[PDB]
C-alpha cells in the first residue's frame, strides 16, 4: 500500500535491520567460525554463532544509508570569481569546464563506485562584495554551452543572446537560483574511473578526460559598468537526483592533485600522506 | 612498516614463554588501526553506529604448521586484559590452525546506549580485542619459523550507521588543478 | 501531477514540473 | 492491621510494627527488561534470590545537630556479596531497589526525617568555579555521606541540604519519591523504585541512578538525650540482571 | 472523530477541568480532612469536602499547561557574534559547541523534568550592524558539524564544502531561516541531569557533559572582504516539537553560572542568593 | 531563619494567653512565601490562575502531646482577622491532633472574577490564612515543651493555570560559561 | 567433518580441528538438581552464562621427561570469574563440566597423553603411614600438580603416576571416563562430565568431585626438540547452580 | 501528507515534508 | 480546517491557524 509506505518515508523505517535471536550452548561438529578466505567470500558467521545471545527487537533502519541519501546531499563543485579590478569588459565575464573533480569533499564520495547514473541539481550562492562601497544593480547571466555551441569571447558577444542555450537570470537581493539537469551522458552511466585513451598512439589522453565532457557554464554580470567596483563570487552547488551506482571500489587515501586523474605525490615519509596513524607496536592499543 | 604490505600481517613464531601476547587493538570502528579499512572509511561519513564486528583471521603458514590462538574481547568498563587469563574472563574464540585457514571472532555489540559516537568518545569506548598463544606455534624440522597471519573486517547482520557526516580520513590542502 | 492515495490519510505525490529530472530525492527499493 | 509490614526479599525478612504505608516509585514495580527495549545482544545472568536480598548498611547517630546523610545507588552496595562482586566483573548492570530506613525513639521523643530517593541527583559544588564533584567523593560506598563534618577538598560536593546539595529548595524534594519517619506516628519508611533511565542496562560503576537523601527537618528532642537513637538503612535489589562478563574492575 | 477532536484543538478544550459539585453539611465518624503526610502521598481532599459548596460548571482547560505548550515556545538558546575589527579573514568565521545550558530561561524550564525527548526547531535572527556606513551584500554560511566531522579553521577551509554535513545559507534581505532537527541522541532520551562520569578515575568528567555532545555550529560570512566593516550577531532560538518528559524536579533557586553542571555561588547574606523574600515574622502577611 | 531548614517549620508551645495567633500569610499562589513552594514556581510562568487551594498541616509533636488548633480563611474585601472570634467567622477547620498527624483545609475559589492575576494585583487578591490556639498545646511531665509543625501546599481538582509568561522568580545577571 | 568441533559456552566458542570424538561421562549430559533429589530447602542461584563458559588454566609445558600432571574440580576453577565468587559465598554448590585439553605437535612429532575424569580420586601417601594428604596439596588451584617436581613435605601426596597416586595400576584407569591425545591422530581431547555424588549439592570448598589427570603414555619425540610443545586446559562449568548463601569464605 | 476528515467541516491535516521532525505541534492525549 | 458546501457552486471555508481568534471577520445573526 503506498500510504503505508509512505508512513515508511516519513518515519524513515523502509529498510530495517534484522532481530538477534536467542541463542544456546552448542557442541558440533559444524563449526561456523572455522573457514576459509581463499575462496574470496566473507563468512557470513552471525553473534548466535559465536556466544549465547538473547532475543533483541531491531529498530533501526539503513534508509539513510542507501546510494541515494549518500549522494543526495548538496556540495560545493566551483567557486566563480568576477574580480573587477582595472577593466570592466574583460573582468565581467568568465567560464568554466564544468566537472566534479575540483573539490575533494564531493569527488571522493562519488569515486567510491565505478559507473553513476543521476539527475543533477544545481544551486548557484552569489554574493556580491562591495569593494569601493555600493553594489548598484546586480543581474548576473549563467549561460549552459553544451560542446559544440560557440563560446562567448567578450561581454557583449553575440552568444549571449541564448538564441537555443539555456540561460539563468539572476537579479541580485532575489533567492538563490535553482535548476536540474537529466543525465546529460551518451552513454548509459557516467564514467567514474576509465582504464582508456582516446586513440592507441603514445600521445593519445588517458583517463575520464577522454569521456566526460559536460560542457562550459560561462558566467556575466548582466549589468553595465558601474561607478563602484565589485567582486562577485558564485558557488556552485551539486546534488545528486534519482541515482544509481555499479561497482564500488575503495576510497581515495591519498590528496586529489588533479582533475580526470588518480594521479598523486608522495613525500619522503609516506605516513604523512595516508591517514593511518602510525602505531608504537602490535599490542599498544 | 606504513607504507609497505607487511603492514597488513601479523608475524607468529615458536614461543619459549607460555601465553604471550600477539596483538591488542581497539574494537571502535572508526579508530586506528580500524579507520582505513572499507568498513571505517565508511563508517567515517557517519556520526553514530551500531552493531557487532566480524573479524576473520587467516593463517598464511605452511600446511605442517600447527597453533592455537586465543583470540578476546573485553567489554569496556575496564583496561585492556594484562594477561591470558585476564583476556580469557571476556568473550573468546579459541581458533585451532588446520585444514580452514580462517577463523572468525565476532565482537557482540554490548553496550548502554543503542547507539555509539563514530568519532573517539570516552562515554562510547568499544572496548579491545587481545589476541594470545594458546599453545605455541610448532614445526616439523626444515620448516620455516615464523609465519604470518591476515586480518580482516567486516560488519554483522546488524550493523547500522546513522547521521551523514564529512570524513576526516581525507583533506584537501589546495586547489585541484587540471 | 498527482498520485493520490487513500487510506482518511491521502497521499499527495505531486510533481510540479514536467521533467522527470525536476523531481526531488527517489523512494527507496 | 495497615501499621504492620514483612518485607521478604531471598534469605531475608524485614518487620515493622509502625509503617506509614509504602510508596512505589512512579508507580513502577522493578521489572526485568524486555526485548523490546534491550540493546545488548548477550544473554544477562539474574543471580535472582543472592543478590536480590536485603543488605543493612552501616548505622548512623542521629542527633539534634545532624544535618543529614546520603547514599548513593548502586554505589552503596558495590561491596555487599554476590551483588557487589556481579556489578564489577560485569560493564552492564540493571536492578530496582526496596528501601527500608528503619528509626525507633520512643513517644516521648520526636523528631521528623525526610526519607527521599532522587533520580539523577548530580551534585553540585559551591564557589568553586566549574570544578565538578570528585568521583570519589560521589562514591563514598555504604559510609553514604555526614553533611557537615569533612575538611573540604577542592572536589568536595555541595553540604547545603536547604539547597539539596544541587542548588533546588528543599521544599521542593516532595516532588521526587518520598517518606517521612515522624516519631509520633512511625519507626520505618519503605521505598520500592523501579529503573530509572535513559538507557536500558548501564554501567554501575561510573553511573549512580539513584540517590537516598535523608534530612531531619524536625530537631530530634527528647528529656533523655543519652539514649542514643541511631538510623539504619536495609537496600534490597530487584531484578538484578547483569551483562557484558570480562575481569573484576578494580576502582582506585 | 477527529473534526470534534479538530474543533477542541481550535478552542483549546482538549482537557477540560472537572465541575465544583454541591455538598451538604456532615457528621460523620469519617473524617477526610485528617490523614498522614508520612507516607508521602498527597491528600486528595476536594472543596466539597471541607464545605458547602454549590454546584459550578467549570469551563477551565489544561491545554496551556501541556508539557507540549510549556516547552513549546521558542526562546533564544546562543547570540553568535562576528565583529569584522581589522582582519576580516580571521574574523568573518565563526564556531560555537551547541548546548542548551547557556540561556537561563529557557534551561530552567528543560531542567524542570530529569531526562526529555524532542524534535528541534531553529529559527535564526541575523541582524547586520553598518559600522562603517554601508553593509553591502551580505550571505551566510551556517553548517552543522557532526561530531567527528572537520572543523574549518580558515574561512577559505575545505569543510565549508559541506559535501555531506548540512549548510543554510541566508541572503541578506530574505525571511529568517528556520529548519527542523530529529531527536538526536544516542540514547532514548535527553538527560537533563547526569549523575555520572565518562570514567573511574579521579579526573573523570561528571555530569551532562558526559552525554550531551550535539556538535558544532560553525558560521561564516560568505561574501568576501568589503570595504565597509559590519558587526553581524545571529541568534539562534530554540523550539521543542512532539515533546515527552520524564521524572519531574524542583525548580533552580539560584542562579547557573556554568553550563553542564549544577555548581552555584552563595554570598555572605543568602537570602540575597534566592528568590524568598525574607518576612519580618509569622503572623505579619 | 532562610538559609536554614527551620525557615520550613512552624514552633508550638504552651500558651499563657488564650486564642493567641500562630501563623498569618496571604493566599495569593504567586505571593511570599507561596512564590518558591513547587506551585507557586509553576504559577509564575503563568499570568491568571483559578479554583482552590489544598493546604496542609502536619504535627511532629511526641506521640504524647495534644492540640487543637483553628485554621482559618478569610475571603477578600476585609483585612486580616485581628483575633480567633474574628478568624473564625471565615472559612475555617478546627484541627483536633492524633493518631493522624495531617490535616488539610481548603481554600476555596471564592471570587468575582473567573481567574485572578498570578503576580501581585489589588483587584485580585486573594484573602489570607490564619492560624490560632483553639485550647492549648499540653504535655504530660518529662516532655519537650515546644514542637514543630511542618505546611504543605498543592491544588485541588480545580487549580488551572493560564496565559503562558517568564517568569521573576529566576534571573540571569552575566554570562553562563563553560 | 567428523574432525572438526565446535564448543560454545556463554560468551567463549573453542574450535578444534583434529578431534577423536567426544565422551560424554557415563553418558549421563550435566543437568540441574530436581526437586525429587534435592534436600536444600532455599532457592538456588543458577549464574548461567556467566558462570558456564570456558575458564583456560595455565599452561604447561611437554616435554621427553615429563611425569604427568593434575588438577581437582572445582578447586581448578576457585579463581575464575563469576564461578569462583560463587563457590565461595555459598555453602553449596553443584555443578557438570565441559573438559577440552589441547595439545598440537606435528606430523613429525609422535607422543600419547592419556586424559582421564576420575570421581572421587582420594589420594594417597606412600610409606608415611597413616598420615593423608594434606589440605593444601590437595588444592593447587589453576596451576595444578606436576608429577616428580616437589621436594617433599609429609603431608605431600603420592607422585606414582603407574599407580595412580593412589594404589592401582595405571593400565586400568581406562574404566573411568577418559580419552587419549595421540599427536598422530587428534590435537585436542574433549570430555562433557555431569555431577558425580552421593549427594545432591556440596561445599565446593572441601570436596573436590572429579580430578583431571593427565599421563603421557609415549614420551614426546621429534627431530625438533627446541619447539616447546605446550599443553592447555579449558574447563567450562555447566548448569552450575549454589545455595546458602553467606559471607565470602577465605581459606588459608 | 493529508489526512482528510470529513463532518461539510472537512479537515485537512497537511504534512507538507517528508521528515517527522519537520511538522508542528503535537495534539493533546 | 475547511468547511465545504456545495450547491455547482462549493464554498470552501478554510482556515488557516489553528486557534480560533486567527480567524478573519465574523457572519452575521
Ligand atoms: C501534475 O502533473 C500537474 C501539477 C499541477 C500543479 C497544481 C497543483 C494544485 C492543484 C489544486 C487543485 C484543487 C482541486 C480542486
Ligand atoms: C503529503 O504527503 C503530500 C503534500 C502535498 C502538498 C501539496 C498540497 C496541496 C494539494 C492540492 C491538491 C488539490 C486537489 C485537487
Ligand atoms: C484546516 O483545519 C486545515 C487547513 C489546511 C490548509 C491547506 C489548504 C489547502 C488544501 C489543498 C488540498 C487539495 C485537495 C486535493
Ligand atoms: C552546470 C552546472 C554543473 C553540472 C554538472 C553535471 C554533470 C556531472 C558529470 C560528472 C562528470 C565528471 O566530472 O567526472
Ligand atoms: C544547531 C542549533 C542547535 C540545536 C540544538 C538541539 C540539541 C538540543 C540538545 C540539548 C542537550 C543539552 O545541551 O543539555
Amino acid at each position: 500500500n503506498p500510504v503505508e509506505r509512505y508512513v515508511d518515508e516519513v518515519l524513515n523505517e523502509v529498510l530495517v535491520v534484522p532481530n538477534i535471536n536467542q541463542s544456546h550452548p552448542t557442541t558440533s561438529n559444524a563449526a561456523p567460525v572455522l573457514d576459509a578466505a581463499e575462496t574470496g567470500h566473507t563468512n557470513k558467521i552471525q553473534p548466535e554463532d559465536t556466544i549465547e545471545t538473547r532475543y533483541v527487537q531491531s529498530s533501526q533502519t539503513l534508509d539513510e544509508m542507501s546510494v541515494e541519501s549518500f549522494l543526495g546531499r548538496s556540495g560545493c563543485i566551483h567557486e566563480s570569481v568576477l574580480d573587477i579590478v582595472d577593466n570592466y569588459n574583460d573582468q565581467s565575464f568568465t567560464k568554466w569546464n564544468i566537472n566534479l573533480q575540483e573539490m575533494a569533499q564531493i569527488r571522493r564520495k562519488f569515486e567510491m563506485f565505478t559507473y553513476a547514473r543521476f539527475d543533477s541539481e544545481i544551486t548557484m550562492v552569489p554574493s556580491v562584495a562591495a569593494k569601493d562601497g555600493h553594489i548598484g544593480h546586480i543581474v548576473m547571466q549563467y549561460m549552459y554551452v553544451p560542446p559544440g555551441a560557440p563560446i562567448p569571447t567578450t561581454r557583449d558577444d553575440y552568444a549571449w543572446q541564448s538564441g537555443t542555450n539555456a540561460s539563468v537570470f539572476w537579479q541580485h537581493g532575489q533567492p538563490f537560483p535553482r535548476f536540474s539537469l537529466p543525465f546529460l551522458s551518451i552513454a548509459s552511466a557516467y564514467y567514474m574511473f576509465y582504464d582508456g585513451y582516446d586513440g592507441d598512439t603514445y600521445k593519445s589522453r588517458y583517463g575520464t578526460v577522454v569521456t566526460n565532457d559536460m560542457g562550459t557554464l560561462c558566467s556575466r554580470i548582466v549589468t553595465s559598468e558601474q561607478l563602484h567596483k565589485v567582486k562577485v563570487v558564485t558557488r556552485i552547488y551539486h546534488k545528486a537526483k534519482h541515482t544509481k551506482a555499479w561497482c564500488p571500489r575503495p576510497p581515495r587515501a591519498v590528496q586529489y592533485s588533479h582533475t580526470h586523474t588518480t594521479n598523486y605525490k608522495l613525500s619522503s615519509e609516506v605516513h604523512n600522506d595516508v591517514a593511518i596513524r602510525p602505531r608504537t607496536n602490535l599490542t599498544t592499543v | 612498516n606504513i607504507g609497505n604490505v607487511s603492514m597488513y600481517t601479523v608475524t607468529l613464531s615458536p614461543q619459549t614463554k607460555l601465553a604471550e601476547e600477539i596483538f591488542a587493538i581497539k574494537v571502535d570502528i572508526a579508530s586506528h588501526p580500524l579507520a582505513t579499512t572499507l568498513i571505517g572509511e565508511i563508517a567515517s561519513y557517519f556520526t553514530h553506529w551500531t552493531g557487532s564486528l566480524r573479524f576473520s583471521f587467516m593463517f598464511c603458514g605452511t600446511a605442517n604448521t600447527t597453533l592455537k590462538v586465543l583470540l578476546a574481547y573485553t567489554p569496556p568498563g575496564i583496561g585492556k586484559p594484562r594477561s591470558r587469563k585476564e583476556a580469557m574472563l571476556g568473550t573468546h574464540v579459541v581458533w585451532d590452525v588446520g585444514l580452514q585457514s580462517t577463523v572468525s571472532l565476532v565482537v557482540p555489540w554490548i553496550s548502554a546506549s543503542q547507539y555509539r559516537f563514530t568519532t573517539p568518545d570516552t562515554y562510547s569506548s568499544a572496548g579491545y580485542i587481545t589476541c594470545w598463544y594458546q599453545t605455541n606455534f610448532v614445526v616439523p624440522p626444515n620448516t620455516p619459523n615464523t609465519a604470518e597471519m591476515l586480518c580482516f573486517v567486516s560488519g554483522c547482520k546488524d550493523f547500522c550507521l546513522r547521521m551523514a557526516r564529512d570524513t576526516d580520513l581525507h583533506k584537501q590542502t589546495g586547489p585541484i588543478t587540471q | 501531477g498527482a498520485q493520490v492515495s487513500r487510506q482518511s490519510l491521502n497521499y499527495f505525490n505531486i510533481n510540479y514540473f514536467k521533467d522527470a529530472a525536476s523531481s526531488g530525492a527517489s523512494r527507496l527499493d | 492491621s495497615d501499621r504492620i509490614i514483612q518485607i521478604t526479599r531471598g534469605d531475608s525478612t524485614i518487620t515493622s510494627q509502625d509503617v506509614a504505608n509504602a510508596v512505589v516509585g512512579y508507580g513502577v514495580w522493578p521489572h526485568y527488561l524486555t526485548p523490546q527495549d534491550a540493546t545488548a545482544i548477550d544473554k544477562p545472568t539474574q543471580p535472582d534470590t543472592s543478590s536480590n536480598r536485603f543488605y543493612t548498611l552501616d548505622s548512623k547517630m542521629w542527633n539534634s545537630t545532624s544535618k543529614g546523610w546520603w547514599w548513593k545507588l548502586p554505589d552503596a552496595l558495590k561491596d555487599m556479596g554476590i551483588f557487589g562482586e556481579n556489578m564489577f566483573y560485569h560493564f552492564l548492570g540493571r536492578s530496582g531497589y526496596t528501601v527500608h530506613v528503619q528509626c525507633n525513639a520512643s513517644k516521648f521523643h520526636q523528631g521528623t526525617l525526610l526519607v527521599v530517593m532522587i533520580p539523577e541527583h548530580q551534585l553540585a559544588t559551591v564557589n568553586k568555579g566549574n570544578v565538578n564533584a570528585g568521583y570519589k567523593y560521589t562514591h563514598p560506598g555504604e559510609a553514604g555521606r555526614e553533611v557537615g563534618t569533612q575538611v573540604e577538598n577542592e572536589k568536595q560536593p555541595s553540604d547545603d541540604n536547604w539547597l539539596n546539595f544541587d542548588g533546588t529548595l528543599l521544599g521542593n524534594l516532595l516532588i521526587f519519591p518520598h517518606q517521612f519517619i515522624n516519631l509520633r506516628s512511625n519507626n520505618s519508611a519503605t521505598l520500592i523504585v523501579p529503573y530509572v533511565n535513559a538507557v536500558p542496562m548501564d554501567s554501575m560503576v561510573r553511573h549512580n541512578n539513584w540517590s537516598l537523601v535523608i534530612i531531619p527537618v524536625c530537631q530530634l528532642q527528647s528529656n533523655n538525650i543519652s539514649n542514643i537513637v541511631p538510623i539504619t538503612v536495609s537496600i534490597s535489589p530487584m531484578c538484578a540482571e547483569f551483562s557484558g562478563a570480562r575481569a573484576k574492575t578494580v576502582v582506585q
